[PDB]
């Protein structure tokens, strides 16, 4: 909040900002936002099964 | 004809059974782990009007008691529960005597060596762990381990030479030389994660279940597959007989017992049948175990209740 005075009276300026969840840096937060829950995905399961055991 | 026969049942506990544990020491002392945080030494009292009484209750666990299993000599137990901690008991007082620290996640299983010389310990950190005695770590299985939760650990009752082996939540059945800690040979198939796993007293076979809902049989020294029994409708824990060759298999809510020559089965334990006026019906089947004596087996539930079946002729 800025007072910026003019031949005329005193205007008043206000900037507010939203900072983009930077994880691990420092342009904006860390720890997300509360009401985001995210959910990971993984692969490499196979449904083509015989019962082999192989040796090592 | 041997059949089975529901004798009694035993009360005391509040939430669910999880683990039943004897020991061919004393014939007349059950324990009992629950989800009450507490552990139940039994009472019990061979009569009918009742069938037996807790005894002591080890308390002191911060959340639900995962495994229990007794020592050779009958006056210790080892406990491990959802908050990490390992416990060694004093079946005379109580009293832990060495609390075995050291996991981010809940533990699963435990179990006990043949002598009570090592300990073992699977959890939910996909770590094996090795334990001296004393309350130290020994080794720990940090990778070539299984890549999720490590759901049973068991040693074999074997003195030749030395497997023990894990079945996880990574659809695997992993074995291990004891001395080593290494990987002896993998198992694949069970699609589904697994629940349980055991060896055979004649320390030959592997007995796996999970959700798939078979049992498969594996072979400790040929490393090959045997065959598969179709459990039906889902496994919690599989237990081979002492004095008989048979394999008592808990399904959700019965047990199912065959006889492996001929691979067929003997019996369906279902408990009574009242018209539950919606929903899942019955009070499922969490574990089980055979008395010493290969005459009894006692099966603790998810209704807070523990039954007991003897083989009748």
């Amino acid at each position: 909040v800025r007072h910026v005075l003019l031949r005329q009276g005193v205007l008043g300026i206000k900037v507010k900002i939203m900072l983009p969840w930077d994880p691990s840096g420092k342009i904006g937060p860390k720890k997300p936002l509360p009401d985001h829950v995210s959910i990971v995905e993984p692969k490499d399961e196979i449904l083509p099964t015989t019962p082999i055991s192989e040796q090592k | 004809t041997e059949q089975m026969t529901l004798r009694g049942t035993l009360k005391g506990h509040n939430g669910w059974v999880t683990q039943i544990a004897t020991t061919p020491q004393f014939p007349d002392m059950i324990l009992s782990a629950s989800r009450d945080k507490t552990i139940i030494m039994w009472k019990l009292t061979r009569d009918e009007t009742n069938y037996g009484i807790p005894q002591r209750a080890l308390r002191g666990h911060s959340h639900f008691v995962s495994d229990v299993v007794i020592s050779s000599d009958g006056q210790f137990a080892l406990s491990g529960s959802w908050d990490g901690t390992l416990r060694l008991w004093d079946l005379t007082t109580g009293t832990t005597t060495r609390r075995f620290v050291g996991h981010t996640k809940d533990v699963l299983s435990v179990a006990f060596s043949s002598d009570n010389r090592q300990i073992v310990s699977g959890s939910r950190d996909k770590t094996i762990k090795l334990w001296n005695t004393l309350g130290v770590c020994k080794y720990t299985v940090q990778d070539e381990s299984h890549s999720e939760w490590v759901s049973c650990v068991r040693f074999s009752p074997n003195s030749s030479n030395p497997i023990i082996v894990s079945c996880g939540w990574d659809k695997l059945v992993k074995v291990w030389n004891l001395a080593n800690c290494k990987l002896k040979t993998n198992h694949i198939g069970h699609t589904g994660y697994l629940n349980t796993v055991t060896v055979s007293p004649d320390g030959s076979l592997c007995a796996s279940g999970g959700k798939d809902g078979q049992a498969m049989l594996w072979d400790l020294n040929e490393g090959k597959h045997l065959y598969t029994l179709d459990g039906g409708d889902i496994i919690n824990a599989l237990c081979f007989s002492p004095n008989r060759y048979w394999l008592c298999a808990a399904t959700g809510p019965s047990i199912k017992i065959w006889d492996l020559e001929g691979k067929i089965i003997v019996d369906e334990l279902k408990q009574e049948v009242i018209s539950t006026s919606s929903k899942a019906e019955p009070p499922q089947c969490t574990s089980l175990a055979w008395s010493a004596d290969g005459q009894t087996l006692f099966a603790g539930y998810t209704d807070n209740l523990v039954r007991v079946w003897q083989v009748t002729i």
